[PDB]
RNA sequence: UACAACAUGUU
RNA sequence: GAAGCUGGUCAAACUUGGUCAUUUAGAGGAAGUAAAAGUCGUAACAAGGUUUCCGUAGGUGAACCUGCGGAAGGAUCAU
RNA sequence: AGGAUAGUGGCCUACCAUGGUUUCAACGGGUAACGGGGAAUAAGGGUUCGAUUCCGGAGAGGGAGCCUGAGAAACGGCUACCACAUCCAAGGAAGGCAGCAGGCGCGCAAAUUACCCAAUCCCGACACGGGGAGGUAGUGACAAUAAAUAACGAUACAGGUUGUAAUUGGAAUGAGUACAAUGUAAAUACCUUAACGAGGAACAAUUGGAGGGCAAGUCUGGUGCCAGCAGCCGCGGUAAUUCCAGCUCCAAAAGCGUAUAUUAAAGUUGUUGCAGUUAAAAAGCUCGUAGUUGAACCUUGGGCUUGGCUGGCCGGUCCUGGACCCAGCCGAGCCUUUCCUUCUGGCCAGGACUUUUACUUUGAAAAAAUUAGAGUGUUCAAAGCAGGCCUUUGCUCGAAUAUAUUAGCAUGGAAUAAUAGAAUAGGACGUUAUGGUUCUAUUUUGUUGGUUUCUAGGACCAUCGUAAUGAUUAAUAGGGACGGUCGGGGGUAUCAGUAUUCAGUUGUCAGAGGUGAAAUUCUUGGAUUUACUGAAGACUAACUACUGCGAAAGCAUUUACCAAGGACGUUUUCAUUAAUCAAGAACGAAAGUUAGGGGAUCGAAGAUGAUCAGAUACCGUCGUAGUCUUAACCAUAAACUAUGCCGACUAGGGAUCGGUUGUUGUUCUUUUAUUGACGCAAUCGGCACCUUACGAGAAAUCAAAGUCUUUGGGUUCUGGGGGGAGUAUGGUCGCAAGGCUGAAACUUAAAGGAAUUGACGGAAG
RNA sequence: GGGUAAACGGCGGGAGUAACUAUGACUCUCUUAAGGUAGCCAAAUGCCUCGUCAUCUAAUUAGUGACGCGCAUGAAUGGAU
RNA sequence: GAUAAGGGAAGUCGGCAAAAUAGAUCCGUAACUUCGGGAUAAGGAUUGGCUCUAAGGAUCGGUAACGAUCAACUUAGAACUGGUACGGACAAGGGGAAUCUGACUGUCUAAUUAAAACAUAGCAUUG
C-alpha cells in the first residue's frame, strides 16, 4: 500500500518523484525558475532607486475608506514604472515630481499589505534623506 | 500477488492478537517464519506453535499467550551498520528496556541485543514488544 | 487471480497427500509406461493421456506409478511435441479467432479477445524461449500461425 | 393565471 | 650570414549565408485582475418559482435558452 | 604502419574494418555554475549556503601565434588582428590596475593616491641589497568579547523588626586631558602614571511599542471613515485604551528597528513521514515494454572436551581474587554418513587448482584550518597555545584525544536475496586399471654432438573400474486441456409485434385541435370520429426485479450459424511461465464531420400564437439539420461506486444468480424409475443487502474508507491556499468541431468540507 | 386561393437613457415582405478623400497592416479563404 | 550591332531597353502546403591539359575462389603542369518578400485588346 514503492533498488523512482512534486512548491519553483531574476521589479534586490513621476491617491479598499498617497516611480537599474507608498501623516509633502527615491520591500515579499490595492513597495527616502527624518524634524529637505 | 509471507504471518498473528484468539492458523511456512517465531517463543510472547506437512508448503498453528502487543515486518529489509541500530531501536521500539529488533544476520537471525553480544550485523527483519 | 479477466475462481484438481501408488492398482511401471507411449502414438497430448489412463485404468498420477511425469517420459522416448501443447492451444484459438474475424469485421469483440489471447501467446513463448525449450529466435507471426497447428 | 428587485459601513 | 624568395603549418580578423539562446519596439485586437454607494435585467441558493449539474451542438444585449445522451452532488433509498 | 611529442594515445597521416553512446536518460538546452576543505539551521532523517584567510583549476580588454628559458603558449615578455585609449613639428611613436592606492562609471551595495622592511617569508652573485608579498597606521556600528552612564550615610518620615519617603553630607571613580616611561622601524593606541578631571554628578541612552497574537493605559487634549495607523485580525463616521500629541507604562539596550534571501516552526514535499468518497487529487477502460517487485524446499538435532567475561555457595572484602558449585553470556576442538581445494616438505612453506555477486564485521591509509573535546587566571571573556617552578648562568609538563570513510585497497561471516552446474549425459572420481599417439622433458654412455621407448611431467584418443550414478514440491500463484452447463456478452442472416404518420375505399354532420386558461391552425371542398386494406421508416412496451452478462462504453422480439467467455467439476497437464506498469497500442454513450442510402416519429436552428414591463424563454403549432443505416472520422461525459490494481487477515444475519455435492408428508410424466419443477442442508464463485461499531473518520458515514505516530505486503497514477487557467506559447493528432501535452506575469485572505442552532421557502404534515 | 428565392430580385427611420465628460449595454415610438445575418473592406466596389493611425523613405496622392453609421460591401445576381 | 572611368534607377508613367544568371558534378535549401509540392527555392564549391591507377564483363576449359582468348565506354582516385586558365567558341534559369485577381492544363477579338474575359472539373436547380 502507501502508493509509493518501498523496493530497496527503487532509488531512482523516489528521488525522480520527490523532485517532480517539489515543483507544486512556490518557493522551490521561484529559486529555481529565477523569477525575481527575470520578472520581479527589483531584480532580486531588497532596495531600489528610481525618479518619482506623479503622486496619484489610491482609494483605500472595503471596510475601509482613505486616501492612501503614493507616487509613480520610474527605477534606475532597469526602467521599470513602479508604485510606492508613502508612509506617514503628511510624508507625500516632503516628496516631489522629479525628486529621487530609495525604495524598499512592503513586508510580504512581492504581496500588497493592508487595505492598499496594488502597491508593493514603499519609500524611504528622499532625496538622499530617510522620510522619518523629515517627519520628526531631525534633518532637513536638502536642496 | 503474495510478495512476504513473514508479512502475512505476523499479519495474521497480530490479528488475531487484537481480536482476544488463543490461537492463530499461520499459512504457508516457511525457514524464516519459523526462526522469527522462535526468536518471539524464547522471549515468552508467543507459547507452543505446530507446525503442520501439507507437502506443499506447511502450516503453523501458533499458542497466543496475550502477552504481544505488536509484530510487523520491516520491508524493505534494509541494510544496517553496526552502530545503524541505536535509530533503528529508537523508532521501532517502545522503550530502551524491552522490544527487539530482528536481524538477520550472517550468524543467523537474531535480535539486536544479541547482536550486540556476538557484534554483528545485517539487513533488518521486523520488529516485537 | 485470472490474468485477462476479473475472475477470482479457485476451482482446481486437489492432489492427494499420500505419494505411494494404492494398495488396490496393481499395474507394472513398465505397463504404464508401454501404456503412455501406445497412447502418444496414436497421437494424444500428456493431458489427453493422463485423462484417459486415471478415467479407464485406474492411473490417478502416473507420476506415483511411475517415478516420473508424462511428459517427461514422451521426451525420453522421442515423443516430445515440437510445440510444446500450452503454446499450441493458443495458437490454435488464436487461428479460430483470426479465422472467425476475416468474415466478421465489425465483431469488435472478437478484435479485443484477439489481443489478449495473443498476448498470452508471447508471454508463453517468451518463457519458453528463456529455458530454452524454444528456439532462441522463435516468434508467433499469424501469417504461419496456422502451420504451426495444421 | 401572474410574484422583478431592496445603496455603503459598523459598533 | 641580414633583407628578401618558394612550399607548407597554426591561424587572428573581416564579408556573406546558416543556426542556437536571451532581450525587446509596435497601429490595432482580444483577455485577466483591482478599485463605498453608476446602468440592464434576475441566472444560482427554497421545487429559487422552468430541480440542479456534466459532455456535445446550435441560438441569443447579458446573465443564459434549447436539442441529444448522462449524473444525484434530488425535490424519490419505498407500493 | 609511420610522423610528431619529453613520453603514451586518432595526437596527426596513409590504408583497412564498421564501429562508439543511449529511457540504468545519451545528445541537446539553461545555470542570476569555478570545485572542494567548510557554514547556518539542527531529535533523527533532512533543508539551504560556500565569489571570499587553506587546497586545486582558469584568466590577465578579446582571440591567436611565439621567443627565451629547466620550467610560460608568460602578458608589470614579444608579434599580428579586433575594440579601446595616448603623444605629435602630420613624418611618426607609445599602450593593457581581475597587483597596492586612487579616479570615472555602475549601482541597494564596499576604506588612504599614508609609513616601513622591524616581524612572517621569498628572491639574488648575496651574512650587506630588494620585495604595495607582508607588516604598521588611517577609514571602518560586517560579525564577535568584556564592560560605565552611579554608590553610601544621617534628619523627617513611616511601615509591621526594615521591605517603603523628600533634603542633608562626605567620600569613590573613569570618560576626557597631559608631564613621564613603556610600547614601535619611527609613530599611534593599549597597559602603567605626576598634575588636572562630577550635582541637573547638562559628563543628561536610545530604539521600538502599550486592543489580540504579545509585556505594557479605556488617563488627558486634538481630528471626526478625514488625516493617518495596521506583518495578520482590525482601528478611525464628534467619550478613538489602535491615528496626531502630552503624561505614564512595557521590551531590549550601546544598541534597537526596517527590507530582501534563507533555516526551524513544515508530518505545508512526507524514505523515516502527508493526502486522493465528499475539502486539491484514482487515468473512461483493457493490453503492454523498460522500471520496481516477485510461493516454499537442500546440515538439521545430539554428545564429549574446553577458553574468557557478569552476579552469587564456598569469601578469600581490601574495588581487587581463589579448586569447585548455582546460573548466564560470548569463544575454541573432535565425534556423530560430515561439508573445510588437491599433492610435496614433516603446525609454517611450496607447486597445481579456484562459479560469480550483493550484504555485514574488522584493518591500513586518509593537509591544516574549522567541529567536538583534555590542559592552561589572556585581570574575566572572545581568544591564543601558551606556560609553570627556589630565583639562576637554570630546570620543567605540553602543543592531547575523537570525528573522516560513499568509492577504492586489505579482511572474518555464509543468514538474507541472487547467480552456474549431470538430462539426446559431451557428467564426477580411477590415486597404484590397461593401451595408442603426441608434446615438454631430469637421471644417463659426463669426453664433446647423437638416439626412444621402457622413461619424469603435462595433454589428447579409446577400453574398462566404482557410485544409492545424476531431474525438489506443484502454491486455496499462474497458464493449458477435459465435462456438463449458464448468460438481454459480440457478430451475421432471419421471424414477429402493436403503435405513429401517410394514403385509398367506405358512413354522419359542425365543429375539431391544444391549455392553468387561450390563440396561431384544420374544417360543408366535410375537418375530427368509425371500419377494411395498404405503404413507410423507427422502436422492442407489458414480463422487467436492490436480477443477468460484458474491460468499459453498453447489452432486452423468434430462430439458425460463427467464433469467444466467467464460474463450477477434475486423483488431467506445464512448472514460476507471475503482479503492477513510463514508452507504445485496442475499444470507447451522446452530440458533431464526410459520402451514399433512407428520411415514419420526435426535433437543435428558423418561422409563428400566447403569457409578459420586456421576453428573440418556459407553454402552443409547424419545422431545417439531426434522430436510422452502410463505409470512414472524431476520443470526449457527474465515462461515478466522484472510492486504482494484485495479495493476506479481522463480526454476526437472512436472501438471490450460476456450478457442484447429499436429501423429501409436495406438483408433473405414470401410478413407479435414468423425468421436470419444487422443498431441505453443504460448498465454491458472483450482484447486493441488513445489524453492530469492533476499529476508522473532521464528520457525513465506512466490513472497508479496518488491520495507519504500536507509522514499512507489492506496485502505477494524481494533489500541495484561492484565482489568473486548462488560459498563452511551442509541439502533436483531427476534414473541421476540437483532443492531448501545457506555463508565466499578475492578483488575493480566504475559498472550501462536514455538521449545529436559528431564520426563511411560490416545500410537506 | 395555395406553393416557390442555388426564380428575377430585395434586405428601414426618429427620440431618450449609465454618479466628470463622452459613448449608450437599456427604453419608447413609427414602419416593412423582410429590414443586411456570417463574413469582408477607402478592396478592381468609399463620393467626401491625398479618410485616420501605423509601417515602409531624407522626403511616399504609391505599397502594406489596421479602423469602419460601408455616397453605393455581403453570401451559387455566390461570401470568406 | 558593340564597348565604356566613378556612381548604380538619381532616368522614366513604369527598370521600357539592356545587363546580370545559365551546362555538368558535389554540398546546402525557408515560410507555407490540398502532404502531391513549394524546389534548379535561397545559396556555396568544382571543372583544362598530360601521365597513370582502380572498379564495373563475355566465351572457352574439371576451394573453376583458377587459367586462356576477346571486348563497350562509364565511373572514381592520384601525380605532374600553366600569365588562376579551363561548360575557354557554341550552347545556356536572375533571385527574394508581399498585395489584387482567375484554382489549375486549355480557348477567342485573322489585320490595334490574350485578359481578371470564355471554357473547365466540382456544385445546385428545372423538364
Ligand atoms: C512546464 N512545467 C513542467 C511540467 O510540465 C512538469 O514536467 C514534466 C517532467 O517533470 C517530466 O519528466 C520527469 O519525469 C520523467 C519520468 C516520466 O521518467 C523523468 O525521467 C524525468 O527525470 C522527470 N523530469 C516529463 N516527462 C513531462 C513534463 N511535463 O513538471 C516540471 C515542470 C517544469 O513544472
Ligand atoms: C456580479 N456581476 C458584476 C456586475 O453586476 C457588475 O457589477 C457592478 C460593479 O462592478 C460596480 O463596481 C465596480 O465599479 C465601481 C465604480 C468604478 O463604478 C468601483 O468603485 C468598484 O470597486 C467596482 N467593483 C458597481 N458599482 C455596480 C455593479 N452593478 O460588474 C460586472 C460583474 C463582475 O459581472
Ligand atoms: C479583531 N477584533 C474584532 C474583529 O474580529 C472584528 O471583526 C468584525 C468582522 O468579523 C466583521 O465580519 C466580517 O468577517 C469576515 C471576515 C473578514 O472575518 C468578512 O469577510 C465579512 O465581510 C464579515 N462577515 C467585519 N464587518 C469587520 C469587523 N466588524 O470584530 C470585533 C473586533 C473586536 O473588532
Amino acid at each position: 500500500g502507501k502508493g509509493k514503492p518501498r523496493g530497496l533498488n527503487s532509488a531512482r523512482k523516489l528521488r525522480v518523484h520527490r523532485r517532480n512534486n517539489r515543483w507544486a512548491d512556490q518557493a522551490y519553483k521561484a529559486r529555481l525558475l529565477g523569477t525575481a531574476f527575470k520578472s520581479s521589479p527589483f531584480g532580486g534586490s531588497s532596495h531600489a532607486k528610481g525618479i518619482v513621476l506623479e503622486k496619484i491617491g489610491i482609494e483605500s479598499k472595503q471596510p475601509n475608506s482613505a486616501i492612501r498617497k503614493c507616487v509613480r516611480v520610474q527605477l534606475i537599474k532597469n526602467g521599470k514604472k513602479v508604485t510606492a507608498f508613502v508612509p506617514n501623516d503628511g510624508c507625500l509633502n516632503f516628496v516631489d515630481e522629479n525628486d529621487e527615491v530609495l525604495l524598499a520591500g512592503f513586508g510580504r515579499r512581492g504581496k500588497a499589505k493592508g487595505d492598499i490595492p496594488g502597491v508593493r513597495f514603499k519609500v524611504v527616502k528622499v532625496s538622499g534623506v530617510s522620510l522619518l527624518a523629515l517627519w520628526k524634524e531631525k534633518k532637513e529637505k536638502p536642496r | 500477488t503474495r510478495t512476504s509471507v513473514l508479512a502475512d504471518a505476523l499479519n495474521a498473528i497480530n490479528n488475531a492478537e487484537k481480536t482476544g484468539k488463543r490461537q492463530v492458523l499461520i499459512r504457508p511456512s516457511s525457514k524464516v517464519i519459523i526462526k522469527f517465531l522462535t526468536v518471539m517463543q524464547k522471549h515468552g510472547y508467543i507459547g507452543e506453535f505446530e507446525y503442520i506437512d501439507d507437502h506443499r508448503s506447511g502450516k503453523i498453528v501458533v499458542q497466543l499467550n496475550g502477552r504481544l502487543n505488536k509484530c510487523g515486518v520491516i520491508q524493505p529489509r534494509f541494510n544496517v551498520k553496526i552502530n545503524d541500530i541505536e535509530r533503528w531501536t529508537d523508532n521501532l521500539l517502545p522503550a530502551r528496556q524491552f522490544g527487539y529488533v530482528i536481524l538477520t544476520t550472517s550468524a543467523g537471525i537474531m535480535d539486536h541485543e544479541e547482536a550486540r553480544r556476538k557484534h554483528v550485523s545485517g539487513k533488518i527483519l521486523g520488529f516485537v514488544y | 487471480g485470472r490474468m485477462h479477466s476479473s475472475g477470482k475462481g479457485i476451482s482446481s484438481s486437489a492432489l492427494p497427500y499420500s505419494r505411494n501408488a494404492p494398495s488396490w492398482f496393481k499395474l507394472s511401471s513398465d505397463d504404464v509406461v508401454e501404456q503412455i507411449i501406445k497412447y502418444a502414438r496414436k497421437g494424444l497430448t500428456p493431458s489427453q493421456i493422463g485423462v484417459i489412463l486415471r478415467d479407464a485404468h485406474g492411473v490417478s498420477q502416473a507420476k506415483v506409478v511411475t517415478g516420473n511425469k508424462i511428459l517427461r517420459i514422451l521426451k525420453s522416448n522421442g515423443l516430445a511435441p515440437e510445440i510444446p501443447e500450452d503454446l499450441y492451444y493458443l495458437i490454435k484459438k488464436a487461428v479460430s479467432v483470426r479465422k472467425h474475424l476475416e468474415k466478421n469485421r465489425k465483431d469488435k469483440d472478437s478484435k479485443f479477445r484477439l489481443i489478449l489471447i495473443e498476448s498470452r501467446i508471447h508471454r508463453l513463448a517468451r518463457y519458453y524461449r528463456t529455458v530454452a525449450v524454444l528456439p532462441p529466435n522463435w516468434k508467433y507471426e499469424s501469417a504461419t500461425a496456422s502451420a504451426l497447428v495444421a
